[PDB]
RNA sequence: CCUACGCCGGCAGGCGCGGGUAACCCGUUGAACCCCAUUCGUGAUGGGGAUCGGGGAUUGCAAUUAUUCCCCAUGAACGA
């Protein structure tokens, strides 16, 4: 469920 | 009168421990001459 | 020989100058009475319910034993040890609005006097008041 | 969505002097410090890139260094590109976020994830 | 003292039992959401003595006791003895108690992880929030 | 008509001005009773029920107290009275029962009429105070 | 373990409180406390209505030790 | 006249041992009115022979770490312990004191002598001056260590080991400590 | 910039008003423990306050990764 905006960053974040 | 002559004792009593009088003086006349200085 | 309030037991003088406050009965009370600590610098609530009496009574009697001080000497006389935690503790001061309106309050009562000196100071009724009740403590003392 | 009792709407429509009761301590503090040149420029390219979008359309996403932005919810609604050093992260500007600050929403470093001792 | 006769061994306030005889300014800390100072600032509004227990007290007190405590502006209990000042919903000078002190916990936790703060991820993953030096901390409780 | 003399310990002065007078013991406005440390009121009573309270029979004794802690001000006052009885009855009674009394006074207490030899020395420079020094780490 | 000294008072418990006590060669707000399951809160309250029954002298008396003693 | 605390006789006291006989200083003119002297007595050697018993008794109470210079609790709780052991007893506790240092003191000690590595001990005779503090030690530690975690005030509990330890019991501590020393006496030789 | 004094702040802080370019004015540098009374009463408890959730006020261009301080609530480990 990854944001259609953010990058593969925040998304190793979550 | 009294009263006022302990209290005297009292700071001549401090001023020993502290030591000793003279280089009190001293010391003020210094700060005196400084004060002037900066006047 | 006119008696002294410094001849007496202190804390005893502060309990019945508690009492004599009590029996009074005429003072503007402020309404945070109820709520407040003395300082930062503590934890709980007191457990008096009349702490702001014994607290004026203190406080006059601070100002009977040394006349030139203002409400940030009466912060600085009743402080105490902060501790900061787990960091070691610290000296910290009174609460300015308390001790303020406490010397209101007896100025209320002309018991506080303010001079040309800046701070407050007790009024000669104040000295006759506290004699009074000083050879009431006295009597409480040298004949008990 | 309500915010201290207040709706976005009514959020929306309100003026910039009442925010400055309905936030928190460090944002109430900023907010009477008053905001710099370089936000109010950047708030303006919001402004910019939030009317010329087709009304479907979400608005053009605008990169920023500014971390230190007070999201207003008058950003609400915006895509907004953060900078934490390497990487613009891309956040959709959600109403539930109108207390903060921009810097939070890209996170600046990686998570330490361990491995296992060498030579210690 | 006297010897009680209503003397309830166990207390059943606000679904918690309450070591009934215990002193009555330290027995209200033991539920969550209520301290030390707090319940002493409710018994000098709730006209309780200190010198009681928690186990000698009328039901009318009792009563009295969670009326001021559940409207504790009303009974001049001001606002900043709560714990919650300003929520994000309607921003209310309200206490808030136990199972409303957890619902409203995760409530801020699932509304910070649906943020994605940096303090949500954080919380989602049980670390340190404050900015700690854990160069030699960390110790109980990871694996 | 009167002796001015003083004790010190640490920091503790205790000046005393005493005269003829009427058995009167000021220190600074109240009795050797009201001073907080309390049990230590044997030691500060240690003038009075050595010597008896008859020999402290027409002095007028006053006590004004600066610096210190207020168990080195209790040996500071006590040291002051001691003394200023003793330098009373030297400058204005005989030699014979100043003497009796500086022998009643030793005998049981040096400490009573002479100084402390020692203080809280200054710091020669290389730790927390003088002695003790900072603390290292090897491997 | 649970050291849940017992708060107020009961029927045999001041049935040996107002009996037990002045028999004892000392009497202390820990030791009578501590032989009959008591807070020192309540003993303490409980030695100084013992002051009020006028049975017990009162030799030492402190911010925490109050010393009871039985007579004669 | 001198007595301790305002009230307590000293002329009744009575040495029992030759031997510690002149190590404890506390009959004729060594008794005070309070155990606070604050004058030196570590100032060389056998100095500290010459300072009365209560005083030792008081500077060697203040051991712990959190208490390192609260003199006054420990002056308190001297007090306190006179007047329980007085009330226990009822004769003059200064005698009940001078009883439990003479009976806990160690008699034979043991010493490690050879190199290290050889620990093959060979018990001596104890000195009376280390015997005068042993029994100081051994008497504070069990007022030290049955007072941790109870109800009893330390003064209780310093009397009530003092008493015990003046009649020798099973239950000191201190005697405990010295009939192990004594056995451990036996063993060495 | 060290502050005294007064006023307004339940607490951090504001506002007005001097001295002090300095043994002077802060300064008598009015401290902490300590003490005397109160409450607690040997258990994870009111010890320990960490770990956090709401706020509030200063420092500053800039506090989000909590600057610092304050006010509720949270109360883990820790039994020498």
């Amino acid at each position: 469920k990854v944001p259609k905006g953010t990058s593969s960053y925040q998304a190793e974040w979550i | 009168a009294a009263a006022a002559a302990a209290a005297a004792a009292a700071a001549a009593a401090a001023a020993a421990a502290a030591a000793a009088a003279a280089a009190a003086a001293a010391a003020a006349a210094a700060a005196a001459a400084a004060a002037a200085a900066a006047a | 020989p006119g008696v002294t309030v410094k001849d007496v037991n202190q804390q005893e003088f502060v309990r019945a100058l508690a009492a004599f406050l009590k029996k009074s009965g005429k003072l503007k009370v402020p309404e945070w009475v109820d709520t407040v600590k003395l300082a930062k610098h503590k934890e709980l609530a007191p457990y008096d319910e009349n702490w702001f009496y014994t607290r004026a009574a203190s406080t006059a009697r601070h100002l009977y034993l040394r006349g030139g001080a203002g409400v940030g000497s009466m912060t600085k006389i009743y402080g105490g040890r902060q501790r900061n935690g787990v960091m070691p503790s610290h000296f910290s001061r009174g609460s300015k609005s308390v001790a303020r309106r406490v010397l209101q309050a007896l100025e209320g009562l002309k018991m506080v006097e303010k001079d040309q000196d800046g701070g407050r100071k007790l009024t000669p009724q104040g000295q006759r008041d506290l004699d009074r009740i000083a050879g009431q403590v006295a009597a409480a003392n040298k004949k008990h | 969505f309500t915010y201290r009792g207040v709706d976005l709407d009514q959020l929306l429509d309100m003026s910039y002097e009442q925010l400055m009761q309905l936030y928190s301590a460090r944002q109430r503090r900023r907010l009477n410090r008053g905001l710099r040149r370089k936000q109010h420029s950047l708030l303006k390219r919001l402004r910019k890139a939030k009317k010329e979008a087709p009304p479907m359309e979400k608005p053009e996403v605008v990169k920023t260094h500014l971390r230190d932005m007070i999201i207003l919810p008058e950003m609400v609604g915006s895509m907004v590109g953060v900078y934490n050093g390497k990487t613009f992260n891309q956040v959709e500007i959600k109403p539930e976020m109108i207390g903060h600050y921009l810097g939070e929403f890209s996170i600046t470093y990686k998570p330490v994830k361990h491995g296992r001792p060498g030579i210690g | 003292l006297v010897i009680p006769e209503k003397f309830q061994h166990i207390l059943r306030v606000l679904n918690t039992n309450i070591d009934g005889r215990r002193k009555i300014a330290f027995a209200i800390t033991a539920i969550k959401g209520v301290g030390r100072r707090y319940a002493h600032v409710v018994l000098r509004k709730a006209d309780i003595d200190l010198t009681k227990r928690a186990g000698e007290l009328t039901e009318d007190e009792v009563e009295r006791v969670i009326t001021i405590m559940q409207n504790p502006r009303q009974y001049k209990i001001p606002d900043w003895f709560l714990n919650r000042q300003k929520d994000v919903k309607d921003g209310k000078y309200s206490q808030v108690l136990a199972n409303g002190l957890d619902n409203k916990l995760r409530e801020d936790l699932e509304r910070l992880k649906k943020i994605r703060a940096h303090r949500g991820l954080r919380h989602f993953w049980g670390l340190r929030v404050r900015g700690q030096h854990t160069k030699t901390t960390g110790r109980r409780g990871r694996t | 008509q009167s002796v001015q003399v003083f004790g010190r310990k640490k920091t503790a002065t205790a000046v005393a001005h005493c005269k003829r007078g009427n058995g009167l013991i000021k220190v600074n406005g109240r009795p050797l009773e009201m001073i907080e440390p309390r049990t230590l009121q044997y030691k500060l009573l240690e003038p009075v029920l050595l010597l008896g309270k008859e020999r402290f029979a027409g002095v007028d004794i006053r006590v004004r107290v600066k610096g210190g802690g207020h168990v080195a001000q209790i040996y500071a006052i006590r040291q002051s009275i001691s003394k200023a009885l003793v330098a009373y009855y030297q400058k204005y009674v005989d030699e014979a029962s100043k003497k009796e009394i500086k022998d009643i006074l030793i005998q049981y207490d040096r400490t009573l009429l002479v100084a402390d030899p020692r203080r809280c020395e200054s710091k020669k420079f290389g730790g927390p105070g003088a002695r003790a020094r900072y603390q290292k780490s090897y491997r | 373990d649970k050291l849940n000294n017992l708060v107020l008072f009961d029927k045999a418990t001041y049935d040996k409180l107002c009996k037990e006590v002045p028999n004892y060669k000392l009497i202390t707000p820990a030791v009578v406390s501590e032989r009959l399951k008591i807070r020192g809160s309540l003993a303490r309250a409980a030695l100084q209505e013992l002051l009020s029954k006028g049975l017990i002298k009162l030799v030492s008396k402190h911010r925490a030790q109050v010393i009871y003693t039985r007579n004669t | 006249d001198i007595k301790l605390f305002g009230k307590w006789s000293t002329d009744d006291v009575q040495i029992n041992d030759i031997s510690l006989q002149d190590y404890i200083a506390v009959k004729e003119k060594y008794a005070k009115y309070l155990p606070h002297s604050a004058g030196r007595y570590a100032a060389k050697r056998f100095r500290k022979a010459q300072c009365p018993i209560v005083e030792r008794l008081t500077n060697s109470m203040m051991m712990h770490g959190r208490n390192n210079g609260k003199k006054l609790m420990t002056v308190r709780i001297v007090k306190h312990a006179f007047e329980i052991i007085h009330l226990l007893t009822g004769e003059n506790p200064l005698q009940v004191l001078v009883n439990a240092i003479i009976n806990s003191g160690p008699r034979e000690d043991s010493t490690r002598i050879g190199r290290a590595g050889t620990v093959r001990r060979q018990a001596v005779d104890v000195s009376p001056l280390r015997r005068v503090n042993q029994a100081i030690w051994l008497l504070c530690t069990g007022a030290r260590e049955a007072a941790f975690r109870n109800i009893k005030t330390i003064a209780e509990c310093l009397a009530d080991e003092l008493i015990n330890a003046a009649k020798g019991s099973s239950n000191s501590y201190a005697i405990k400590k010295k009939d192990e020393l004594e056995r451990v006496a036996k063993s060495n030789r």
